[PDB]
RNA sequence: AUAAACUAUGCCGACUAGGGAUCGGGUGGUGUUUUUUUAAUGACCCACUCGGCACCUUACGAGAAAUCAAAGUCUUUGGGUUCU
């Protein structure tokens, strides 16, 4: 199930069975790229630039009509950012909790909600230090994670 | 000449047949002098399937199989009325490496489209080529054999509906497996 | 979570043999849920077997002809040298002479009778009769 | 099962459950030996010739003695259109 | 019961089914081909879409989203494709 | 930081049986109703599905029994792991 929760749901997305473009896309395998690279200096990142092409530019999904995952597209084009998305989310949630608990500090359910997604950050990062991601200390900071959200 | 420059070197007096089968649509050329031109193939291997005809094998260097997939379905009835009781396929010239035992090392780690189990999935993709192939089932038989089954996209069908045969000799030469086609409706 | 998926095939089978059924599907699949099941063929304890192919993992649905007791996994997967072979052949099989223990030897996944006459030995799988 | 020389033992063999294949034991009384008539032109059925099913005592609790026989006499000829395999 | 081809369910029993829970899994979104009424370009919208698309000349609203498939707006023709 | 802190039933994973209700989300209907003439939503009905709190009937199975769809898949004794 999920990992700080109980629940057991299992809703989530369905690849289907191609590796190749429908019939009917033909844009090209190259415009994309530039359609991909023109969302990231916007400063979109890899989950939102995939919501955006799908709904709009109609492209299934960016790897079975290029080959590459998007942020090795932006990697490629040095628009990869600093920490992942994946982490910077999490960080930016516990600075949004802190600054909450910061003023109203009878929440005994947000002091416990802290913990749970602060753990979640320590055994992110400690993955991403391990696949040489992330610099091999980093030491995530609870003082200096409101300077990394901005 | 430019039927010499097609073939690897010398051989042979097939890759000419071939050849001259490429320049009496060049040098006629609606359209196909903006394309045939540096399409350029690699060998012929003569494939006897197990009806009365052949299967000619034509294999593609492969930064330029995306470029014969253009012209694929044109080009091959180009070649079938000239080339009788034979059936045309295009195939892309993959390299495999051995898989490295604990002795028999290397240097530069073996990438997965150089794996044999791979190689031979891309040669299902490129014999049949229209109608993308929407599953893939095996059957292990009580006596020990396993037989592959492929289904195939039932749209544009009737462009290979008579190949079927011919495609289940050829993938048996090269590969030593046997498949049945299916088409479900 | 899902520890070992061969433990689950063959949980799969062997509760459709006690219900009735004639046929399973299991879910994922590897390399030695399909050696398994091939040395289980070979011996006439299951009839055909089919793998669809997914592109994740891949699922099979296997017939079943009755004459299955059980067929069950050993985890771990203890060492066994090659005379300690007839110390679990006397432990989980019903007679001296029927049934199999299925090991895992450099050899190749094999039942214990031709991992005999192979002279080899290694890791224990489990045991079908 | 049989000694060196051939020579036949285990007292009685025992009938087999022609649905699922499992032995029928010497105290299975809901079991069920079926005997189905052999017909020929206009009817008459030919008396002492069957087509017989037995059908172990743990089929017939668990509901599945109709379905069973459904497939057990369609694929003897006996019916058309009534079973089918893909559910 | 007892008795089933699991390498062939009927067509019904895969589309009553749950989407990862037939014989291999699969979507069953789809894409669409809008006309608003402004223009006339092709614009194609996900089924599901997510973000309220708009088309590139006058931008006005293609669809809204919801939490299942995305509402199409006040008459605009759409294909299945 | 103590409770009959109780479901006196650790947590994660898989399989095995039939049903009718209900809570939240979703899909479908040449359905009902609300009025503008139906429309758009809303409420409702029918069918399906995912995820929940539960319940009813049986017992292939388990148990010393009471009873239990898990307390089953256990002398045919091995999915992972913590505590007592
Ligand atoms: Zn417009």
């Amino acid at each position: 199930g999920r990992m700080h929760s109980a629940g057991k749901g299992i809703s989530s997305s369905a690849i289907p069975y191609s590796r190749n473009a429908p019939a009917w896309f033909k844009l090209s395998s190259e415009s994309v790229i530039e359609q991909i690279v023109k969302y990231a200096r916007k400063g979109l990142t890899p989950s939102q630039i995939g919501v955006l092409l799908r709904d709009a530019h109609g492209v299934t999904q960016a790897r079975v009509i290029t080959g590459n995952k998007i942020m090795r597209i932006l990697k490629s084009n040095g628009l990869a950012p600093e920490i992942p998305e994946d982490l910077y989310y999490l960080i930016k949630k516990a600075v949004s909790v802190r600054k909450h608990l910061e003023r109203n500090r009878k929440d005994k359910d947000a002091k416990f909600r802290l913990i749970l997604i602060e753990s979640r950050i320590h055994r992110l990062a400690r993955y991403y230090r391990t696949v040489a991601v992330l610099p091999p200390n980093w030491k995530y900071e609870s003082a200096t994670a409101s300077a990394l959200v901005n | 000449a430019p039927q010499a420059k097609i073939l690897s070197q010398a051989p042979t007096e097939l890759e000419l047949q071939v050849a001259q089968a490429f320049v009496e649509l060049e040098n006629s050329s609606p359209e196909l002098k903006a394309e045939l031109r540096p399409l350029q193939f690699k060998s012929i291997r003569e494939i006897d399937v197990a009806g009365g005809k052949k299967a000619l094998a034509i294999f593609v260097p492969v930064p330029s199989l995306a470029g014969f997939h253009k012209v694929q379905t044109k080009l091959t009835r180009e070649l079938e009325k000239k080339f009788q009781d034979r059936h045309v396929i295009f195939l892309a010239e993959r390299r495999i490496l051995p898989k490295p035992s604990r002795t028999s090392r290397q240097v530069q780690k073996r990438p997965r489209s150089r794996t044999l189990t791979a190689v031979h999935d891309k040669i299902l993709e490129d014999l049949v080529f229209p109608t993308e192939i929407v599953g893939k089932r095996v059957r292990y038989l009580v006596g020990g054999n396993k037989i592959q089954k492929v289904l195939l996209d039932s749209k544009d069908v009737q462009q290979i509906d008579y190949k079927l045969e011919s495609f289940q000799a050829v993938y048996n030469k090269l590969t030593g497996k046997q498949i049945v086609f299916e088409i479900p409706s | 979570t899902r520890s070992s998926v061969l433990a689950d095939a063959l949980n799969a089978i062997n509760n459709a043999e006690k219900t009735g059924k004639r046929q399973v599907l299991i879910r994922p699949s590897s390399k030695v849920i399909i050696k398994f099941l091939q040395v289980m063929q070979k011996h006439g304890y299951i009839g055909e077997f089919e793998y669809i192919d997914d592109h994740r993992s891949g699922k099979i649905v296997v017939q079943l002809n009755g004459r299955l007791n059980k067929c069950g996994v050993i985890s771990p997967r203890f060492n066994v040298k090659i005379g300690d072979i007839e110390k679990w052949t006397a432990n989980l099989l019903p007679a001296r002479q029927f049934g199999y223990v299925i090991l895992t030897t450099s050899a190749g996944i094999m039942d214990h009778e031709e991992a005999r006459r192979k002279h080899v030995s290694g890791k224990i799988l489990g045991f079908v009769y | 099962m049989e000694n060196d020389k051939g020579q036949l033992v285990e007292l009685y063999v025992p009938r087999k459950c022609s649905a699922t294949n499992r032995i029928i034991k010497a105290d299975d009384h809901a079991s069920v030996q079926i005997n189905v008539a052999k017909v020929d032109e206009e009817g008459r059925a030919i008396p002492g010739e069957y087509v017989t099913y037995a059908l172990s005592g743990y089929v017939r609790s668990r509901g599945e003695s109709d379905d069973s026989l459904n497939r057990l006499a369609q694929n003897d000829g006996l019916l058309k259109n009534v079973w089918s395999y893909s559910r | 019961v007892l008795v089933q081809d699991l390498l062939h369910p009927t067509a019904a029993s895969e589309a009553r089914k749950h989407k990862l829970k037939t014989l291999v899994q699969g979507p069953r979104s789809y894409f669409l081909d809008v006309k608003c009424p402004g223009c006339l370009n092709i614009t194609t919208v996900f089924s599901h879409a997510q973000t309220a698309v708009t088309c590139e000349s006058c931008s006005t609203i293609l669809c809204t989203p919801t939490g299942g498939k995305a509402k199409l707006s006040e008459g605009t023709s759409f294909r299945r494709k």
